[PDB]
């Protein structure tokens, strides 16, 4: 995944090539969830993937707070 | 004869036994750094 958006200079494997993406799902066949899942609950191809999976959860109990508290 | 040229074969082999491991510290020393060209790249590619 490195190489194959090194050499196509792909900064974000979303931004990967059609053929460039399933040429690789030919090669390793466990990729298909980081690059064919509608919404992943953890996110796909990001440093930070687990810790923006935690943000969330402080985001979206404050709107049950604050829409609750009104 | 034994003399002259085997003070040659000698002195042929020598010269031609250090001009090729020129062709082969060229090619182990880049696939190397092409790992390295690989992960440099790939800095910004976490960017």
């Amino acid at each position: 995944l490195t190489e194959a958006c090194a050499a196509e200079r792909v900064v974000r494997p979303h931004q990967l090539s059609p053929a460039a993406q399933t040429a690789l799902l030919r090669r390793f066949p466990a990729l298909e969830g980081p690059l064919r899942h509608p919404r992943p609950v953890l996110q796909p191809f990001d440093i930070a993937a687990e810790v923006a999976f935690v943000a969330r959860i402080q985001i979206a109990c404050l709107r049950a707070l604050g829409h609750s508290i009104r | 004869r034994s003399t002259g040229r085997s003070a040659l074969a000698v002195l042929i082999r020598a010269c031609r036994r250090i001009q090729q491991q020129l062709q082969r510290t060229r090619r182990a020393l880049f696939q190397r750094s092409n790992a390295v060209l690989t992960s440099l790249h790939h800095v910004r590619m976490l960017l």
